[PDB]
């Protein structure tokens, strides 16, 4: 979550794709912060 | 006015250096090596 | 105008300090760890 808001707000792209590559797990790449 | 001339061209380029060098903070953070800060 | 030849070497050596600062941004990313960000 904390390591996804991290990655995208600082375009780490590859920290994404290794963040994301778990298929059908969609509650955390909607999730909004504070 | 052809000193406010002269620092307003001093300006100009400064605004665009640092543009050019804001691009390069975004790259470092976006290319660093983070493994003990990982929340 | 003593003021503004005051800010105009306030500013002259605002653009030499940043200069400075930007071949050490340059030396960062010239000198970087980068494995989790090689494409």
């Amino acid at each position: 979550k904390s390591p996804l808001h991290f990655a995208a707000s600082y375009g780490r792209i590859n920290t994404c794709q290794r963040l994301l590559q778990d298929i059908s797990d969609t509650r955390l790449l909607n999730e909004g912060d504070l | 006015e052809m000193e406010i001339l002269k620092q307003k061209y001093r300006l100009k380029d400064l605004t665009f250096l640092l543009e050019k060098q804001h691009e390069l903070i975004k790259l470092i953070i976006q290319k660093m090596e983070i493994i003990s800060e990982t929340e």
